[PDB]
RNA sequence: UCUGAGAGUUUGAUCCUGGCUCAGGAUUAACGCUGGCGGCAUGCCUAAUACAUGCAAGUCGAUCGAAAGUAGUAAUACUUUAGAGGCGAACGGGUGAGUAACACGUAUCCAAUCUACCUUAUAAUGGGGGAUAACUAGUUGAAAGACUAGCUAAUACCGCAUAAGAACUUUGGUUCGAAUCAAAGUUGAAAGGACCUGCAAGGGUUCGUUAUUUGAUGAGGGUGCGCCAUAUCAGCUAGUUGGUGGGGUAACGGCCUACCAAGGCAAUGACGUGUAGCUAUGCUGAGAAGUAGAAUAGCCACAAUGGGACUGAGACACGGCCCAUACUCCUACGGGAGGCAGCAGUAGGGAAUUUUUCACAAUGAGCGAAAGCUUGAUGGAGCAAUGCCGCGUGAACGAUGAAGGUCUUUAAGAUUGUAAAGUUCUUUUAUUUGGGAAGAAUGACUUUAGCAGGUAAUGGCUAGAGUUUGACUGUACCAUUUUGAAUAAGUGACGACUAACUAUGUGCCAGCAGUCGCGGUAAUACAUAGGUCGCAAGCGUUAUCCGGAUUUAUUGGGCGUAAAGCAAGCGCAGGCGGAUUGAAAAGUCUGGUGUUAAAGGCAGCUGCUUAACAGUUGUAUGCAUUGGAAAC
RNA sequence: GGUCUUGUAGCUCAGUCGGUAGAGCAACGGUCUGAAGAACCGUGUGUCGGCAGUUCGAUUCUGCCCGAGACCACCA
C-alpha cells in the first residue's frame, strides 16, 4: 500500500494569514510537531516545511507548500501560503481556496502590512468568524502586553468586519510547542479548542462534475505525470473522462494514480486536496492558474460583464484610479489574469466606492463559474473583489 | 533538426512568421524560381492558418470552418 | 533474481569443491601412471574414473579416450 | 458515401431515367436542364473517352448506387472465377438485396428497399439482415416480417413496385423469390460492359 | 489459438512439449477446431501410433479423442 | 489458358532521337481537415538511449532433519517450511547492435559427432561408513556482511561387495579409411519410499534408483550451392601452408603444443572499402523481375561494456556467479546495488506511436505421485479513422419549382430543386425492458461397472455418473421490447494535359503553381461567392516501392547525318566452330524417388446475413536421387 | 509562478543633469528605361508597447502587466 490516505472526517481546505517566519512557518512545524505525540492522521513537522532545492536556508520561501495534518478532530488542508516581494501571489489567491484561515501572530515579530493585505482579502472575498494565534510567546513578558496587542488586532480585523471580541487571541510559544512542554502543549490545545469553534468543515457535495485549482506539478520517476491541486467540486474517480479546462484549449484525459501529498485516496470527493497522475501528459503542459473539470461543465471563456463594487484607496486600490486601457489582474481561484478594461456605462474611472458592472475579455480563455468571489490588484494594491456576474465569450 | 538549412516557400498570401521560429516543411514544385525546389506549410507549430482560404482548408492549419 | 539459481549456487558450490578434491585425486593418478606405466595403475585409475565417467565427473566418452591412449602406451612391451 | 438524397438531379444531368422513363415525366413542363448555374444553351464539347466511361460508370451506379470499394470488391471478387463473367457479375450486381426488393414487385423504391433492408423487416432463409449487400441463387426464398406485413406504406409497395419475370411472389403470402438466372435482355440495355471492366484493375 | 478473434481455431499438431508452438513440429494430425466440441476432426492416426511406438507423451487435451481413439486399446499390443 | 491502355512535353509549322512530366497501385505510413457504428487487423522510423513498480519460473514433507505451531489429557493426530535435497532454471520474451559468412538457404555426409529426460531390451536394486546446512552459542559492523564454535537428517559425500552387461587392452576369426565374432587380461549398480499383503517369515504392488539397448530427438561440424556495393581497391598469407610427436574436443580439424619442411591464395578479383540479421516471404508489374526483406513464421546472433569461470544435458547464461570497468544510486565513508534488447510505464528523441488493463477458462510450460500451483506465456479487455470489412446519417407520396443564392443584369427565366415545405410511414442504430450463449461437450476427482497379469489384493486397461472449472459474459444472440426522423458530411478539384463555370474583386502585384503553364488592369489557371464536378467518416497534403519506365533493350535497343565503329594492325586467353563415322551420353528433357516448412499464393468449399478473413483440400518451384534417351 | 532581456514612424531601431519623435529600408510624384532595372531627390506616417505620479512633463525616473527573448522551483 501507498499509505492510503484515510478519511474519517470531513476535509477542510484551511489556510493561514499574517506573516511567514513570525512563527507562522513555524506554528505549520510545531502544531505537527504536537500531533504525532497525541494525534493520528497527525504526524510531527520540525522541518519538512521543505521540499524544493534552493529553498531550504534563505527562510523566506517562494512557493506555497500544500500538506495535510489532521487531529481527532478536524483534518486541514494546510498550506505554507508565502507573502514576500514576489511571493505574496502565493498567499493572495490562497486566501480564496483555503476554505478557512488561522490569523498567526508573533509574540517577537509584528503584525505585517502582510497581515493588513491578508485580512483585506479575507474579507474582500468574504469568509467570517476568523481564529487568531499570538505564536512566538517563547520570550516572556506576555500578561499585560497580550492586551494592547489584543487590541490592535482586534482593530486590525476591524478594518473589514471578521468578528471582533468574539474572536478570540489564543496566546502561545512556538518554540515551547516545538520543545514540547504540557502547560505549552495546552496552548496550542487551546489554539484548536477555539479553531473548531467558531471554525466550521465546509460540506462540498461530491455530485457536482469536478473543478480543481492547480497548485503543484510532478512527472514522477517511470509512471509520468501527476498534477495536484484543490478539488472545488464532486469527486475524481476511476480513469475518469477529465478535461483541463482554463486559459488554454480543452483536452480530455484519463487518470493514472491519486494521491493526497504522497498518500493516496480512495475517493477525491469535492474539496480534496488530488495528485492525479495521468494517461500520458507533462509538467510543462500545466502550470500555476489553471484549472481542471469533469466535462459537460463550464468551459473556458475571454470576454464577460462584471457587477463589482471597487475597493478604495483606503481599501488598498492604486494611489490614482484606473481608466479605460488599464490592464489589472482578476484573481480567477488559481490565477491573477490582465484583462481589458470596458467599465459600465457611467463610469470612465472607477473612483472610490463606485459599484460598477465593467465589461472585460481575458487574453486567454478561461472556463469562467458566476458568482465567483473572484479579485483584482495591480502594483501591489487591491481595487477589486467580487462575484462573478454574466457570462459572455 | 539537422545541420543543413534549406529555402522554403511562405505559403500562399500572407505569412505568419516569427524569424528563428520552428515549423514543418512541404512539397510542391516551383516553376518561378530555378533551383528552388522546397515548400513550408502555415498554420503549424507557431503559425496561424492560410486566413479566409474560405474554399480550402487541407495542410493550411485552416479548420473546417463555421458558416 | 530466482529462488533457484542462488540456492543453486548455495548448493553446488561445496559438491565443486569436493569435485575439485577427487579430480585432482584423479589428474594425480594420471601423473602417476606417467611415471607408473603398469597395469597396476592402470586398473587402480581404471576404478577410480569408473566413479566419475559413471557419473558426469568424468565422461564414457573422455574417459575411453584417455584410458586407450594410456593402454596404447603401455602396449609398448 | 451511404445515401444521395437527391435523385432527380442525376438525371438532370445524364438525361436518364431510373425508372423506364417516368424519373422526370411532367412537374409543370418537366425540363431536364442538367443542374447548377452554367448551362442552358450550352451543347456537348467537352465528351472525351475517359468522360464517357466517366458517364457510363455513373449512369450504372447512380441507378444502383455502388459505393467505391464495395463496388471494387465486387469486381474482384467475380474476378477470381473464370469465364464469360461480365453478364454474370451484371446479374449478381442485380442479386444485391435492394436490387431484388426493387424488382420484385414490391419495392417500388431502391431508396424503400435498402433502407428496408438496413433495418432488416425482411425474414429470409434462416437469418434476419441489417445489410443490403447479401448475394443470391436462382430460386432463393425472401418473406417480409410480420411487423411490416401489414403496414399501408408495405402493403402499396409490396402491391406495386418494379417486378422481373424471372422472380415470382405470392403475394397471398407476400413471400417471393429471386427463381432463376436470368438475361441480358431482361436487363436495361444502356449501359457498357467493356468500358468499366477494363477500367478496373486500377490495384 | 488462431482464427478471427472471437472464433478461435487450434490445427492439430505434434509438436514438442517443450519448446514454443508455432516453432519446429514433429508433424501436423489433421485439425479440429476448439470452438465446438462436437467433432471436426480429419486425423490421420497411423503416423500417431509411428511416434509413439518409439516414445511420446501428449497433452490432457488429447486424452479426450485417445479415449474416442481408445489409444490404449491399441498400443498395449507393442506394451504387450 | 494465363495474359501488357498510355497523355502530353524541343517549332513559324512538319518529321525524327531523346529525356521530362503526368495518369497506378503499395505503406508501420505521418499532416491538415473533420470524423458514426459494427467487425477484422495493427499500432516508438529515434536512442543495442536512461529507466521507480509489478509482473515476466517455479515446483516438489508423498525426499527429509530440524524448526515452529495446532488439536488431543497425553499418546499421538494435524499444520508451515526457514533449512536440506531434485527437477525445471540453456523454456521463454525482447532485441538484430552486430557481422560479407558456410551466415542464410539448400543439398548433403558425417569410416569422425554428442544427444539428461520417452521408446526397445533387459541386469538390478547387496555392505558400510562419514557429513553438515538447518539449529545453536558467541564474534562482527548501521549495513553490506562477514567470523568462531556445540548438535543432526536423508535417495546429501567417500570407500566394501557383486557384477547380465558394458568399456578397454590383448590373439584369432568378419567385410568393402568397418563389422560380425572365437579366445586372455583390466575395470564398473543403486536407495530408499510408499502401498498392499502377510502374526511373522515373506511376498506383492508401486515411487524412485543403478546398466546395458533401442529408438526418437536435437546439438555440432563439413561441404557444393546460391545468397550486396566496391578495380578512384592487386599482389596477398606465417599455425600461416604441408608433415610428424603430443595435447586435444562430444567428435573431425593446427583446433592447439612442440618439432620438422615453406609453403597456401589470387584478377574466373584477393585485399580494401560502405551496408547488413537471414530465409518463407511483403507489395508492383503480364511476367521475367523490380521492389523490400512492415507483421508474422522457422536459422543464427545479442543481452551495459569488456573478461573469466562452474553448472549440468547443456551458458561463459537477457531476471546465474565472479573480474576491470562505463555510469546512476545508496553508505557512516569503512563499503556496496544496479543493468527492461520481460511486460506494460516513464524520460530523450522524434512527426509520432495503445493500458504502469483482467483471466488460468482455454492453450501451454514446468514441476508436482495428489491436490496442486504458477504462468507482463497464453487467452482477454481497452486507446487509436492506423488499415480493412460491413454499415449510418431515414422510406414513399410529395412543384411550372416554397423562400431564397445566383444570374440573366432585360425586372422574365432558370438554377438551386422531390432536393424543399406538407402528409403517410421508419427504427438497425439513438433509446427501452428482459431473456440469455457455447466456449468446460477438456481436464483432473471420487465413485460405478467391466478389463487385466496379480492374485493375496492393492495397483494397471475400457465405459457411465457427478464434484467442477470463464477475464470474457452483463456481452455474443434473442426477445411485432419502449421512445424516438429521430441518433449523425466533410472534403477536394473545375485552362490544357484530365472530370468539373457563373459572379465579384484584382490586375506579371496579389498570388495559382504534378507538367505545358495562368497575373503587367474585361482571369471557365489568383482569391472569395455561388454553381459544377470527387470521394466520403473521411477528404485531401507529403513521403517512398513499383506500374507506366521495353527510361540498359537475354526477353526488350543501338552505334552514317540526333552521343554513339576507339587510327590501324598483330594479338594469347576467351567468345564464337565445315561436313558424314562411331562410341561415350555431361548438359538436355522426360519418367519415377524423397526434400524443399508453416504461413501465404493459386484454386475447392465451411463458417463467416456479404464480407475482410480463418480454416478447410490440394496445387505447384527447385534440389537431391532412380530410370532411360541419343535429338541437339 | 516571477525574474534576466524586447517593445519607438511602415519595419527596425534615437531618445541634451528627461524637453521631441531621430537615424537605414519600405514609400511613391516627377528623370530615364528596347520594357522595367540598377540609379536622383520626392514622399509621408510617428499616443515612441499597453497603464499609474510627475518639473514650464512621465516616451525616457520609476510602480504594476501583457506578451516576444533567458533562467529559479519535479524530484535523496
Amino acid at each position: 500500500a501507498r499509505e492510503k490516505f484515510d478519511r474519517s472526517k470531513p476535509h477542510v481546505n484551511v489556510g493561514t494569514i499574517g506573516h511567514i517566519d513570525h512563527g507562522k512557518t513555524t506554528l505549520t512545524a510545531a502544531i505537527c510537531t504536537v500531533l504525532a505525540k497525541e494525534g493520528k492522521s497527525a504526524a510531527t513537522r520540525y522541518d519538512q516545511i521543505d521540499k524544493a532545492p534552493e529553498e531550504k536556508a534563505r527562510g523566506i520561501t517562494i512557493n506555497s507548500a500544500h500538506v495535510e495534518y489532521s487531529s481527532d478532530k478536524r483534518h486541514y488542508a494546510h498550506v505554507d501560503c508565502p507573502g514576500h516581494a514576489d511571493y505574496i501571489k502565493n498567499m493572495i489567491t490562497g486566501a480564496a481556496q483555503m476554505d478557512g484561515a488561522i490569523l498567526v501572530v508573533s509574540a517577537t515579530d509584528s503584525v505585517m502590512p502582510q497581515t493588513r493585505e491578508h485580512i483585506l482579502l479575507a474579507r474582500q472575498v468574504g469568509v467570517p468568524r476568523m481564529v487568531v494565534f499570538l505564536n512566538k510567546c517563547d520570550i516572556a513578558t506576555d500578561e499585560e502586553v497580550q492586551e494592547l496587542v489584543a487590541e490592535e488586532v482586534r482593530d486590525l480585523l476591524t478594518s473589514y468586519g471578521f468578528d471582533g471580541k468574539n474572536t478570540p487571541i489564543i496566546y502561545g510559544s512556538a518554540l515551547k510547542a516545538l520543545e514540547g512542554d504540557p502547560k505549552w502543549e495546552a496552548k496550542i490545545h487551546d489554539l484548536m479548542n477555539a479553531v473548531d469553534e467558531w471554525i466550521p468543515t465546509p460540506e462540498r457535495e461530491v455530485d457536482k462534475p469536478f473543478l480543481l485549482a492547480i497548485e503543484d506539478t510532478m512527472t514522477i520517476t517511470g509512471r509520468g505525470t501527476v498534477v495536484t491541486g484543490r478539488v472545488e467540486r464532486g469527486e475524481l474517480k476511476v480513469g475518469q473522462e477529465i478535461e483541463i479546462v482554463g486559459l488554454r484549449p480543452i483536452r480530455k484525459a484519463v487518470v493514472t494514480g491519486i494521491e493526497m501529498f504522497k498518500k493516496e485516496l480512495d475517493s477525491a470527493m469535492a474539496g480534496d486536496n488530488a495528485g492525479v497522475l495521468l494517461r500520458g501528459v507533462d509538467r510543462k503542459e500545466v502550470e500555476r492558474g489553471q484549472v481542471l473539470a469533469k466535462p459537460g461543465s463550464i468551459k473556458p471563456h475571454k470576454k464577460f460583464k462584471a457587477e463589482i463594487y471597487a475597493l478604495k484607496k483606503e481599501e488598498g486600490g492604486r494611489h490614482t484610479g484606473f481608466l479605460n486601457g488599464y490592464r489589472p489582474q482578476f484573481y480567477f481561484r488559481t490565477t491573477d489574469v490582465t484583462g481589458s478594461i470596458s467599465l459600465p456605462e457611467n463610469t470612465e474611472m472607477v473612483l472610490p466606492g463606485d459599484n460598477t458592472s465593467i465589461t472585460v475579455e481575458l487574453i486567454a480563455p478561461i472556463a469562467c463559474e458566476k458568482g465567483s468571489k473572484f479579485s483584482i490588484r495591480e502594483g501591489g494594491r487591491t481595487v477589486g473583489a467580487g462575484s462573478v456576474t454574466e457570462v459572455l465569450e | 533538426t539537422n545541420g543543413f538549412e534549406v529555402l522554403t516557400y511562405i505559403p500562399g498570401e500572407g505569412h505568419n512568421l516569427q524569424e528563428h521560429s520552428v515549423t514543418l516543411l512541404r512539397g510542391g514544385r516551383v516553376k518561378d524560381l530555378p533551383g528552388v525546389r522546397y515548400h513550408i506549410v502555415r498554420g503549424t507549430l507557431d503559425t496561424v492558418g492560410v486566413e479566409k482560404r474560405r474554399q480550402q482548408r487541407s495542410a493550411y492549419g485552416a479548420k473546417k470552418p463555421k458558416a | 533474481n530466482i529462488k533457484s539459481n542462488e540456492k543453486r549456487l548455495r548448493q553446488n558450490i561445496k559438491r565443486n569443491l569436493n569435485n575439485k578434491g577427487q579430480k585432482t585425486k584423479l589428474k594425480t593418478n594420471v601423473k602417476n601412471f606417467h611415471k607408473e606405466i603398469n597395469l597396476d595403475n592402470l586398473g587402480n585409475v581404471y576404478s577410480q574414473a569408473d566413479r566419475l565417467a559413471r557419473k558426469g565427473i568424468i565422461s564414457t566418452n573422455r574417459a575411453r579416450r584417455l584410458k586407450s591412449r594410456n593402454v596404447a602406451v603401455l602396449n609398448k612391451t | 458515401m451511404k445515401y444521395t438524397g437527391s435523385i432527380f438531379k442525376r438525371s438532370r444531368r445524364l438525361g436518364f431515367s431510373l425508372l423506364e422513363n417516368n424519373k422526370e415525366f411532367s412537374k409543370g413542363k418537366k425540363r431536364k436542364t442538367i443542374p447548377g448555374q452554367h448551362g442552358n444553351r450550352f451543347r456537348s464539347s467537352t465528351m472525351s473517352g475517359y468522360a464517357q466511361q466517366l458517364q457510363e460508370k455513373q449512369r450504372m451506379q447512380y441507378m444502383y448506387g455502388i459505393t467505391d470499394k464495395q463496388f471494387r470488391r465486387l469486381f474482384r471478387l467475380v474476378l477470381k472465377q473464370r469465364g464469360n463473367l461480365a453478364v454474370n457479375l451484371f446479374r449478381v450486381l442485380e442479386s444485391r438485396l435492394d436490387n431484388i426488393v426493387y424488382r420484385m414487385g414490391f419495392a417500388p423504391t431502391r431508396r424503400s428497399a435498402r433502407q428496408l433492408v438496413n433495418h432488416g423487416h425482411v425474414l429470409l432463409n434462416d437469418r434476419t439482415v441489417d445489410t443490403p449487400s447479401i448475394i443470391l441463387n436462382p430460386g432463393d426464398k425472401v418473406r417480409l416480417k410480420a411487423k411490416t406485413i401489414k403496414i399501408p406504406i408495405v402493403k402499396a409497395a409490396s402491391e406495386s413496385g418494379v417486378v422481373s419475370p424471372f422472380v415470382e411472389t405470392n403475394n397471398k403470402t407476400f413471400e417471393g423469390t429471386y427463381v432463376r438466372f436470368p438475361e441480358r435482355s431482361e436487363l436495361p440495355a444502356g449501359i457498357n460492359e467493356s468500358y468499366v471492366v477494363e477500367w478496373y484493375k486500377r490495384l | 489459438r488462431m482464427g478471427r478473434v472471437h472464433y478461435p481455431t487450434y490445427r492439430i499438431v505434434a509438436v514438442d512439449s517443450r519448446v514454443k508452438r508455432d516453432g519446429k513440429y514433429i508433424a501436423l494430425i489433421g485439425h479440429l477446431n476448439p470452438a465446438l466440441k462436437e467433432n471436426k476432426c480429419k486425423i490421420d492416426e497411423a503416423v500417431a501410433l509411428e511416434w509413439l511406438n518409439k516414445g511420446a507423451k501428449p497433452t490432457d487435451t488429447v486424452r479426450s479423442l485417445f479415449s474416442q481413439t481408445g489409444l490404449w486399446k491399441k498400443f498395449v499390443e507393442s506394451k504387450k
